[PDB]
């Protein structure tokens, strides 16, 4: 199934496949976390799970969640640094945009630019094609919420609700039997359904310090991150 | 034709399903379903029965990278 | 075979090896603990001498970023030059485009995308190297972050890199650092020294300590003569 | 959890009494949630048990607004269905079901009931679809025999009723009556 | 605009449930001028559903045949093929049922040729079938038999004649019958016939029925 | 395409799948197997109506982990105070063993 | 090799039919299935 | 950063370039395609179907208008898409610039098969990974064009592309003509786009574009809804 | 639920109209107490084995 150097650079095999994109989505469940973000009405959402081994670290500063701009919020999935790259490249074009053409931009065309960028690691053979994964929330006037992912190989797509990491499929198969009832969808709906997925697919029915929730809604688009008071409150309210 | 299936059971539902299942599964998800029924002790099967056995029974996961096309 | 020749390959598992290899590399230094107080940062660094001909105080690891910055090092000593020699440049820099003393929460990101730059390419190498950098501002507190090759920095209350650093850090964790001044800290790390590092290992070793806060007024510097040796009078009564 | 909880109903069944039915809604979780909990093999039985069965003295012997006279809710639906047998998260079944509205509570109320037609058949409805499952059937064979001698007693539509009576019985197969009666 | 579509719809629906039989053919022709206003799909559509639903209701056998051939005449006019291919298919079945001898062969001679040379194979073998029907039934043994024999040969090459399946079967037992070959063939194919066309079109199972019972009475077997 | 020697095996391998689920049915006979690795099983062994149920036991949690603990923890003699949730914090990825 | 199998295959159907002779019609319904059906693979 | 600077596509003993074998072989197991002319304009009909629910069918599009009377699909890779279709159009708007004159659908078929021949014999680059069908119409007569990885092209009359591609192609040589109408093309383009459908044929499922002497365009969920009806 | 209720009480899965299964297979990362679980099950029960 191999013939020269197709196991070792991004070149076909004979089948027609090459195997160093495919590696890197192996690569992206080494961390061992698992994010979910929802769609509702006229909200938007994302939970993430964090963990911190030990007490001699410092708590505050070990978020998976960035804001990029005042009105567009992001999460991200495998290698750290990598992440870091990317978080900066999209302030960086964010800016870019909204110097040369007078308005914000909106988030797909910058998950298509973003695209576009990671392409063309895949295509020259002299570089490692940046193994981490992009989940992008926002809201956009005439459209409401939107959600948005965008994964190493340079592909991207839309979505109603979406989940990244170890966990993939069983939160995938969750969400897609709840969303069939077609129900309509409030804020506390949203975000208990959004809990509940994630307590379902880890059976661990945690505390409110070890998840951590931003949301935007059509009220002030700004994006914000809940505080540990109203994750308690959620989370008494959730369970009866 | 031998169980019970009372009357709202929709097979047209899992016969339009994909992935070729063959012919000595059909009867496990059968059989799957008569044990889940037995365990609420519960003589009739309903369609919450069949869901869960058919989910149960199949499990293949993506093997489908969707940049193939 | 031929997986790990390149730092531009995936490994079919999903990981790159050359930094492993450097890690591994980073794990044979000595020590360096580093200790936040109320008010300020600590540094300890226990040194090994290989020979009576060199003299005291050679090969310093212990070097001065900035005017109110520190930095300890573990690991090759030629790598660890590079890096201070850059981030010197990057924070004179950064003083003469804007006007005011860049914080840490700044210059640890520049430093950290630096490194992460070479983990890419073919043409070069990782770095070897693995650092931790400390300051004290009066409208912003005390800060400690801890940068490795991958190029992953942390915040931290304290920390210990070398070889035995978990030997070191299950005694940090018996010490409370949240509240008493840093003082008398330097009585601890000298204990926590000398509780390391047993005489079959190596025969003789000499101590390093750095100092940083309010009691400096800012500026980071070598620590008096005088209370260094009161701290190692303190720390030689282990015999007990 | 078992004596002390059912101190409180005992105290609190003179309320009930005196006041009016919507205090039920302070009473009928206070059991309920109890018997979320089922850690101990007795106690939870016993309050189930006691509160599903309480609720039959509000219903017929509070005749208004009740299953006795004006069954407009009260047991015909807000204690039927909702009660425990179409959901309380799970019910315990065995003595909280069994001993509970699906048996003499009910059945000998209904014999001792309206008397009258016209909502005799909704309780024989409604009370046969909760028991349409399994290991019960020794109660909605009796209930199907009710209603199949009572409408050939007056209507006489004998077709009817030798339908209806006909599927119902697959007696050979029951198992757990007595071969006297089932004969 | 899309409002009185559905209004057209759903009077031509009503005046279907009704029993009322010159009311569609009112509209019908009421809804000429208003058809060139649409896209061509909704109008091939609309056209579709109207006339469908009014022949396949009952036998009001005085509204019929001038009404597709108008239909006829219009798909010529919009140059739409294969819907005047299908309207013409329907219309040779329906010179059967009015009992006409020429204008029923002529038709579907015209038909084969066409069908033939394109895609189409299962519009061929029902017109090979109504073919040795009406052959059949002007008495005309060779001819139907010839017409059958090409209608099964060339039937062996779909993927699956899911309903047209029994009506074949059907067809071949009745000519089998006919000349008293061999009744054990009749009646197995008669049966073939009543298990492929049962429990999905009640009304022609019954029939195959009592052509078994009565091969099954020949065979001196009560 | 195999060596001699190891055909053999083989042939065991088909007379037990015969002996199961074959010409003439068993009654009252269970089987119970376990593997730590099912990638090298023939298909034809784990074909439904043969091996009907699969059952997977996968690393404890932390409440297993608490639990496992204080299974074999209990009858040491111990002294003092102790704390298990360091103790499952710190481990991760264990084992019973 | 298929005109062989065609001749062999088209006295399947007269004995499908508990005959003594073959006429052509079976020859025709042969050649049909055996040419449709080695489309598949 | 520097690159490579030495060719990745190498000729074999036998005289033959792997990679363009290769990279063929990834194009065959695409989504099918298919594109029909017939007299009055042109017809691209693709089919795309989402894994799950979840996905938004309003978000991403297979039919691509590169300018007012040149449109295109493609059938192999899905990144490797927007590349090209955003150089086609930079070099259209090039023209444009130059000659005040709408471009041709043949030049601006020229040029994207010499970027695609240049872009598999530079230094350290492996080929393309998809194959393009172009349509047109310009000047009273329509036009049709599909590409190739290796950079060369044909001028077609009736095409199907992707997986199964020969049956399409079979299934067209007993149906097309050269007397037709739009509505009849896209008649015939749904039916055999039909032959490797799933079990269902929704309005979802499938994407349509047509361009005649008006412009090209791409049909509306509505219209592509009443299409799928009075077929099958 | 295997091995033990259908081998003493055998007439309900014949009353809903099914038959219990035969065999099943135990897998897993090693030392997950797959062997223990089978001691458990072998010494805990009072049949042939
Ligand atoms: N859930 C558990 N509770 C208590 N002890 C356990 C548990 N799981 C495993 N063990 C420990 O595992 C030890 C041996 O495990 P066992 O023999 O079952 O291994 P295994 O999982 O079958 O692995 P393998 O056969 O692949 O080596 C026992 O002595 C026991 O202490
Ligand atoms: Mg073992």
């Amino acid at each position: 199934s191999s013939a020269g150097f197709d196991r070792h650079i991004t070149i076909f095999s004979p089948e027609g496949r090459l195997y160093q994109v495919e590696y890197a989505f192996k690569a992206i469940n080494q961390g061992g976390l698992t994010s979910v973000a929802v769609r509702g009405k006229d909200c938007a959402v994302i939970v993430t799970q964090k963990k911190v081994p030990d007490k001699l670290l410092d708590s505050s500063t070990v978020t998976h969640l960035f804001k990029i701009t005042e009105n567009i919020g992001c999460v991200m999935t495998g290698m750290t640094a990598d992440s870091r790259s990317q978080v900066q490249r999209a302030r960086y074009e964010a800016a870019n945009w909204k110097y040369k053409y007078g308005y914000e931009i909106p988030v797909d065309m910058l998950c298509k630019r973003i695209a576009d960028i990671s392409q063309v690691y895949t295509q020259n053979a002299e570089m490692r094609p940046l193994g981490c994964c992009m989940i992008l929330i926002g809201i956009d006037e005439e459209q409401g919420p939107q959600v948005y992912k965008c994964d190493p190989a340079g592909y991207y797509c839309g979505f109603k609700a979406t989940a990244a990491g170890v966990k993939q499929t069983e939160s995938t198969s969750f969400l897609e039997k709840k969303v069939k009832k077609k129900f309509d969808w409030t804020f506390e709906q949203t975000v208990e359904t959004a809990i509940t997925c994630l307590s379902t697919v880890l059976s661990i029915d945690f505390k409110p310090s070890e998840i951590e929730v931003g949301v935007v809604t059509v009220e002030n688009p700004k994006f914000r991150i809940l505080t540990e008071a109203e994750i308690d409150a959620h989370l008494v309210a959730l369970a009866e | 034709s031998k169980m019970n299936l009372s009357e709202e059971v929709d097979l047209e539902d899992y016969v339009a399903r994909p992935d070729k299942i063959s012919g000595a599964d059909i009867n496990s998800i059968c059989q799957e379903s008569g044990m889940l029924a037995v365990r609420e002790n519960r003589y009739i099967v309903l369609a919450k029965d069949f869901e869960k056995a058919y989910k149960t029974v199949i499990k293949k996961d993506e093997q489908e990278h969707e940049f193939y096309k | 075979t031929g997986y790990d020749l390149s730092a531009s390959t995936f490994s079919p598992d999903g990981r790159v090896f050359q930094v492993e290899y450097a890690m591994k590399a980073v794990e044979n230094s000595s020590t360096a603990i580093g200790i936040r107080c109320k008010d300020g940062v600590v540094f300890g660094v226990e040194k090994l001498v290989l020979s009576k001909l060199y003299e005291e105080g050679s090969n310093k690891r212990l070097f001065n970023v900035d005017r109110h910055v520190g930095m300890a090092v573990a690991g090759l000593l030629a790598d660890a030059r590079s890096l201070a020699d850059i981030a010197r440049e990057e924070a004179s820099n950064f003083r003469s485009n804007f006007g005011y003393n860049i914080p840490l929460k700044h210059l640890a990101d520049r430093v950290a995308m630096y490194v992460h730059a070479y983990t890419l390419y073919s043409a070069v190498r990782p770095f070897g190297c693995s650092f931790m950098l400390g300051s004290y501002s009066v409208n912003d507190g005390a800060q400690l972050y801890m940068i490795d090759p991958s190029g992953v920095s942390y915040g931290y209350w304290g920390c210990a890199i070398g070889k035995a650093r978990q030997a070191a850090k299950t005694e940090i964790e018996k010490l409370q650092m949240k509240e008493m001044t840093c003082r008398d800290i330097v009585k601890e790390v000298a204990k926590i020294i000398y509780i390391v590092h047993d005489e079959v290992k190596d025969k003789a070793f000499e101590l390093e300590l750095s100092w940083v806060g309010e009691l400096t007024n800012g500026r980071h510097e070598i620590v008096p003569k005088d209370i260094r040796e009161e701290a190692e009078k303190y720390a030689k009564e282990s015999l007990k | 959890m078992a004596d002390g909880g059912s101190e409180r109903a005992d105290g609190r069944i003179v309320k009930m009494e005196v006041d009016y039915s919507a205090t039920v809604d302070q009473r009928l979780p206070e059991c309920a949630k109890l018997a979320k909990e089922g850690r101990l093999q007795e106690v939870i039985e016993t309050l189930l048990s006691l509160e599903k069965q309480t609720r039959t003295a509000s219903d017929m012997v509070s005749t208004s607004r009740i299953l006795v006279a004006v069954v407009k809710m009260c047991y015909e639906a807000k204690e039927w269905d909702l009660l425990n047998e179409n959901i309380m998260l799970l019910s315990k079944r065995r003595s909280q079901l069994k001993q509970a509205v699906a048996k003499m509570v009910q059945q000998c109320c209904t014999y001792v009931e309206e008397i009258t037609d016209l909502p005799i058949k909704l309780r024989l409805i409604d009370t046969l679809r909760m028991v349409t499952e399994g290991k019960i059937y020794v109660e909605i064979e009796r209930a199907r025999l009710t209603k199949t001698l009572a409408t050939i007693k007056e209507q006489n539509g004998d077709v009817k009723e030798a339908a209806s009576i006909l599927q119902e019985l697959q007696v050979e197969t029951y198992g757990s009556m007595e071969k006297k009666e089932r004969v | 605009v899309q409002v009185k579509e559905q209004s057209i719809l759903e009077l031509g629906s009503l005046l279907a449930k009704t029993g009322q039989a010159a009311e569609l053919g009112g509209l019908l022709k009421y809804v000429r001028p208003f058809l060139n206003s649409i896209s061509k799909a909704k109008a091939a559509r609309l056209v579709r559903s109207l006339l469908d639903l009014f022949l396949d209701m009952e036998a009001a056998t005085g509204q019929e045949v001038e009404l597709c051939l108008e239909c006829i005449e219009w798909a010529k006019s919009e140059k739409r093929t294969f819907l005047r291919q299908a309207l013409e298919a329907r219309l040779v079945s329906l010179y059967f049922d009015t009992k006409r001898y020429q204008e029923a062969l002529h038709l579907g001679s015209q038909l084969l040729r066409e069908l033939k040379k394109m895609d189409d194979k299962a519009l061929l073998v029902e017109v090979q079938l109504l073919e040795s029907k009406t052959y059949h039934a002007l008495s005309n043994l060779p001819k139907a038999r010839a017409a059958l024999t090409s209608a099964r040969t060339t039937a062996n090459a779909i993927y699956c004649p899911p309903k047209l399946q029994a009506t074949l079967d059907m067809q071949s037992g009745i000519i089998h019958a006919a000349e008293e070959k061999d009744w054990k063939t009749a009646y197995s194919y008669f049966y073939e016939a009543f298990e492929g066309y049962d429990s999905i079109d009640s009304p022609k199972a019954i029939t195959s029925l009592k052509y078994m019972l009565l091969c099954k009475i020949m065979l001196n077997t009560p | 395409e195999g060596t001699s020697a190891d055909r053999e095996i083989q042939r065991t391998l088909m007379e037990l799948l015969n002996q199961m689920d074959g010409f003439d049915t068993l009654h009252r006979v269970k089987m119970i197997m376990a593997t730590n690795r099912p990638d090298t099983l023939d298909p034809a062994l784990l074909r439904p109506g043969r091996l009907d149920r699969k059952i997977h036991i996968d690393l404890p949690n932390e409440q297993a982990r608490l639990d496992i603990l204080k299974i074999h923890a209990g009858p040491i003699t111990k002294h003092g105070e102790i704390d298990y949730e360091a103790i499952v914090k710190l481990s991760d990825g264990f084992n019973g063993a | 090799a298929e005109v062989k199998g065609v001749c062999t295959e088209a006295g399947m159907y007269a004995l499908r039919e508990r005959r003594v002779h073959v006429t052509q019609e079976d020859f025709e319904m042969a050649v049909a299935k055996v040419m449709q059906k080695d489309s598949e693979k | 950063e520097r690159g490579y600077s030495f060719s990745l596509t190498t000729f074999s003993p036998s005289g033959k370039l792997v990679q363009i074998e290769y990279a063929l072989a990834a194009v065959a197991g695409g989504a099918p395609s298919v594109g029909i002319k017939a007299a009055n304009g042109v017809v691209l009909a693709t089919e795309k179907k989402q894994k799950s629910i979840l996905y938004d069918e309003r978000s991403v599009h297979k039919v691509e208008p590169i300018t007012k009377h040149i449109g295109l699909v493609y059938s192999g890779m899905g990144p490797d898409y927007r590349v090209l279709v955003h150089r086609a159009r930079k070099l259209a708007q090039q023209y444009y610039l130059v000659y005040q004159e709408p471009i041709p659908t043949a030049q601006l078929v020229q040029r994207v098969a010499s970027v695609m021949q240049e872009y598999t014999q530079s230094g350290g680059v492996r080929p393309f990974g998809v194959s393009l069908l172009i349509c047109g119409w310009n000047e009273g007569r329509p036009y049709l064009f599909q590409s190739d990885p290796s950079g060369a092209y044909f001028a077609w009359k009736a095409t199907a592309m992707g997986k199964n591609y020969v049956n399409g192609k079979t299934f067209l040589e007993k149906r097309y003509n050269e007397d037709l109408e739009l509505e009849d093309a896209i008649h015939t383009a749904i039916l055999t786009l039909k032959e490797s459908f799933e079990g269902q044929m929704t309005e979802d499922n499938i994407e349509v574009g047509i361009c005649n002497e008006a412009g090209f365009r791409r049909l509306t969920p509505t219209e592509v809804k009443d299409y799928l009806a009075a077929i099958a | 639920e295997v091995i033990e209720l259908p081998l003493t009480n055998p007439e309900l899965f014949q009353r809903v109209g099914i038959i219990p299964p035969k065999g099943c297979l135990l897998y897993g990362p090693p030392g997950t107490g797959k062997t223990l679980l089978a001691r458990a099950v072998a010494s805990q029960l009072d049949c042939n084995f």
